[PDB]
RNA sequence: AAACUCCAUAUAUAUAAUUUUAAUUAUAUAUAAUUUUAUAUUAUUUAUUAAUAUAAAGAAAGGAAUUAAGACAAUCAUAAUGAUCCUUAUAAUAUGGGUAAUAGACGUGCUAUAAUAAAAUGAUAAUAAAAUUAUAUAAAAUAUAUUUAAUUAUAUUUAAUUAAUAAUAUAAAACAUUUUAAUUUUUAAUAUAUUUUUUUAUUAUAUAUUAAUAUGAAUUAUAAUCUGAAAUUCGAUUAUAUGAAA
């Protein structure tokens, strides 16, 4: 097992993958710029790394908004829509769906994760 | 009076037929050879990947046990690799009759002179 | 000397009925492959005409 | 576990070249390839020899997909159109750099293979890239080596290396006394800590001592650098350099690799693409005169119009997508006179001989040997096989259950 | 009713100065089958017979429409006639809103829940048919996303064609190569090999785990674009991020 900022990672994980993976804001695309910076070949997997390249993958991932930060920034962007009375703020406080689709059937997703404290 | 005239090789030895399948057409030129066959200008293996489709090309020539005896030169358009490749047997098996008509009984017999006439239905 | 020779078989009718009974959405080649594919397999360990 | 020691797990393609499938094939007795003797083995299948065998499976000449698990050993038609054609031109062009090409599965890499066979009979000294696409598609290690400005592949470079000192005669390794002094860092597990690098002594030292250097991967670009300038500097034995599936290097210009930049490698950046294309350019110039550089594409491959430009088959086009038109390596292979060989299908004999053969092996079903004359059988089979195609030959007698 | 008739299919003639090219075609006319014959067997109303098989000839194998009654259903937002009611309003116009609300329930679809199956790539370009383009179809090229290029999206520009001519539009699956979590069935370091794109040996390669991954793409944040006078209720597309149920 690999911990990089907490997260735990099985051996024969690629990088560029896992990376993508398990932290919040890094897709596919940052993920691979990320191993570029580092000089880490296209699938090189996570039992390879030294610890000296474990601490270059940390040092990059803290210099980004990611995690907590990433996820502050979507839960203040909701709250400024209620705040400012929108109709889109309502929407996320009565937990529906907020881009238009119909109610009458389906919306349970938007009925289990719409709130203004969005995880 | 009727309308058929006694069919005949060509001025270089060519029996030319036309076979249908499908929306697929065939023109194909057999002439007395060693078992060369080019489609569409292409080799055999290269215009048809599935072996299925060529055993099918080939099916007429077994028949007559002549498929060593006559070079095929045969030109598709149209439909799929299924219904060119079987186009281009129907047009061989009407191509082979004039250098024998005595096997026309066989090729009727094997069912390659047989126009297959399904095609798309329109659902009714 | 065709007269006394049975004219040969289109396909083989237990190999078709195995095919077809394999293929799914009209994708016979695939099916086709699997089977030639198992048999050669059959053949490389028991050298017998599988 | 769910996988036992003897289970076949591995998908169909890996199962039979890997499950060691030749163990129950019947031994044959065929003639033993040697070219100077072809007259007795010309249009004859023969099996290749003991030394041969064991040169080729060390250079990866024999590869997947090519049935070779329905005999004990591989087989190769020794051919008049083919192979005897590409070996009299091997042994009398002056250039000596030839590209064989041909249609999928015309069998392009039997006669690289051949021509394989016939360097390890004449004393020369193999160096093959069978499979380019190792590194190119990023999947190995990879570094920037500032003394060279090339971004080296220490884990393919030490594969490569041991390939080249398996695969070749250690007596003609040893022939070829060093011409400079070269020292490396020391990465061998006894010594490392008391030595911390090894000296190779000029006129001491030769380079079978070379190709057994154990150093650190950020140093064995400078190994690979130094094995290849002293093989092209010695005169005593010819250097065949051979790359397979070269059409992969041909139509991938830039590999997978990125650079600090976020930037795709130009595959001339990498010390493999720029080692390969200098031998084929003539910017690496052998002494001795018997060198040569056989190159095959691969059908597997995509095709575009660098390869027919570069042999002068089609005009220039300058208005074509560098994905489709490389003119970079246009001009390198025109610089080195490469010169194409196209080979041919089989004809109706070859055919009948290679049927011979297969009804030996017992590899032929029972529809075609019982109720079926021999002469319905080859007319058949040539004609399924679109006219001499080897593998369609193949796949007609031994995959076609139908 | 059936016959007949038309369509399809096979064939013949005619037409095309074979660059409007697909002559392997187009569409006018005609012909063909509701097939025919011999033979053996089994039945029969046993004869000039059906069911069968055998042999021979044949391209011949599929559809369409079709009478009048009787009994019954629908407002037809798919046409009427009368009666009946409104006539400063139950008629007419404008602005905005609604028809898109959301507890539960039901119908019909779409995409999924992985290895007989998904994802990439395939340029002298594998292989279609039927349609559309004057209230238009939009090529190639260039620019940006964006990276050598390709791919995808939009912008810039508006070539050809109002058409068997040019455009929408290089069909797709197929097939080949590569890759693929669960899976220590892997990967890596050494050594090894006559499996070398690979074998074998020794070490490390995580645990968690009936479970949701490199399956899945719902939901959501931000930025940009398209149509339109206008996209807030309430449209479409793209990028980065998010990654639910199953
Ligand atoms: N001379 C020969 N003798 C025996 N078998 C041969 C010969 N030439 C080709 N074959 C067989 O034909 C098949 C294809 O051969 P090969 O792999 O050399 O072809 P290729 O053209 O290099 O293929 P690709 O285009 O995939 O690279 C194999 O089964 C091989 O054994
Ligand atoms: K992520
Ligand atoms: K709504
Ligand atoms: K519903
Ligand atoms: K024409
Ligand atoms: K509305
Ligand atoms: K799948
Ligand atoms: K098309
Ligand atoms: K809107
Ligand atoms: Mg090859
Ligand atoms: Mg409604
Ligand atoms: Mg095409
Ligand atoms: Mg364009
Ligand atoms: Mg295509
Ligand atoms: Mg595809
Ligand atoms: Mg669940
Ligand atoms: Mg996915």
């Amino acid at each position: 097992v690999v911990h990089i900022l907490g997260k735990g990672f099985k051996g024969k994980e690629v990088i560029k993958i896992a990376l993508a993976s398990k932290f919040y804001g890094i897709g596919k695309t940052t993920a691979e710029k990320i191993c570029s910076k580092l000089g880490l070949y296209p699938w090189m997997r996570m039992h390879q790394l030294s610890e000296p390249q474990i601490m270059s993958i940390a040092s990059e991932l803290s210099t980004m908004t990611i995690e907590g930060d990433a996820r502050a920034i979507v839960k203040d962007n909701i709250a400024l829509k209620r705040k400012i009375g929108s109709y889109s703020g309502m929407r996320h406080t009565l937990h529906l769906p907020v881009r238009g689709q119909h109610t009458r059937n389906n919306a349970k997703t938007a009925r289990k994760l719409n709130k203004i404290d969005r995880r | 009076s009727n309308n058929i005239k006694i069919k005949t090789l060509d001025e270089f030895g060519r029996s030319i037929a036309v076979g249908k399948r499908k929306s697929s057409t065939a023109k194909v030129f057999v002439v007395r050879g060693t078992g060369e066959i080019l489609v569409n200008g292409r080799q055999l293996n290269d215009y048809f990947l599935k072996m299925k489709d060529r055993e099918s090309i080939m099916y007429p020539l077994q028949v007559i046990e002549s498929v060593g005896k006559y070079n095929i030169f045969a030109t598709t358009s149209g439909g799929g690799p299924t219904g060119q490749a079987e186009s281009i047997m129907h047009a061989i098996a009407k191509a082979l009759v004039v250098f024998n008509p005595l096997l026309k009984s066989r090729l009727h017999k094997a069912g390659v002179l047989t126009r297959d006439y399904r095609h798309v239905e329109r659902k009714k | 000397a065709l007269k006394s020779v049975p004219i040969p078989p289109r396909k083989n009718a237990t190999l078709d009925h195995i095919t077809n009974m394999i293929m799914r959405h009209g994708k016979k080649e695939k099916a086709q492959t699997i089977l030639s594919r198992a048999l050669y397999l059959v053949y490389c360990q028991t050298r017998q005409d599988p | 576990k769910r996988v036992t020691p003897g289970s076949l797990y591995k998908n169909w393609t890996n199962t039979t070249h890997t499950a060691q499938l030749q163990q129950t094939a019947v031994p044959l007795a065929l003639p033993i390839f040697n070219f100077d003797d072809i007259s007795k083995t010309l249009n004859k299948v023969v099996s290749y020899s003991n030394k041969q065998y064991k040169s080729l499976h060390h250079l990866g000449s024999f590869k997947k997909s090519q049935f070779n698990e329905l005999f004990q050993k591989p087989v190769c038609l020794v051919r008049e159109d083919a192979t005897n054609s590409f070996l009299k031109k091997l042994v009398s062009h002056p250039v000596k750099k030839f590209i064989i090409t041909g249609e999928p599965g015309v069998g392009k890499t039997v006669l690289l293979s051949q021509a394989h066979a016939y360097a390890v009979d004449s004393k020369q000294i193999i160096i093959n890239i069978s499979y380019p696409e190792l590194f190119l598609n990023g999947r190995n290690d990879f570094s920037y080596d500032d003394d060279l400005k090339l971004f080296i592949q220490p884990m393919y470079l030490k594969k490569l290396i041991r390939k080249i000192l398996k695969a070749n005669d250690p007596a003609l390794l040893k022939s070829i006394e060093l011409s400079k002094d070269y020292k490396f860092s020391n990465a061998n597990p006894k010594n490392a800590s008391v030595k911390p690098f090894v000296t190779l002594n000029k006129t001491k030292n030769t380079v079978l001592d070379l190709l057994s250097v154990m150093t650190h991967p950020h140093n064995r670009g400078k190994l690979m650098k130094a094995i290849i300038d002293e093989l092209s500097v010695q005169s005593k034995v010819p250097i065949m350099f051979t790359v397979d599936n070269f059409s992969k290097v041909l139509t991938t210009a830039y590999s997978a690799y990125r650079n600090t930049e976020n930037k795709q490698i130009y595959s001339l950046d990498l010390q493999m693409g720029k080692l390969m294309m200098d031998i084929i350019s003539g910017e690496t110039k052998f002494a001795n005169g018997e060198s040569s550089t056989i190159l095959a594409i691969s059908g597997v491959d995509r095709t575009n119009k660098t390869l027919p430009v570069a042999l002068g088959k089609i005009p220039v086009d300058p208005y074509v997508t560098r994905y489709h038109y490389e003119p970079k390596f246009v001009e390198l292979l025109q610089k080195g006179n490469v010169t194409e060989f196209e080979v041919p299908k089989l004809n109706k004999q070859e055919v009948n001989e290679l049927i011979d053969y297969y009804k030996q092996s017992n590899v032929l079903l029972d529809k075609d040997i019982t109720g079926k004359k021999w002469e319905n059988l080859i007319d058949e089979k040539y004609f399924l096989s679109g006219n001499g195609n080897p593998r369609e030959l193949l796949k007609s007698l031994v995959l076609s259950h139908r």
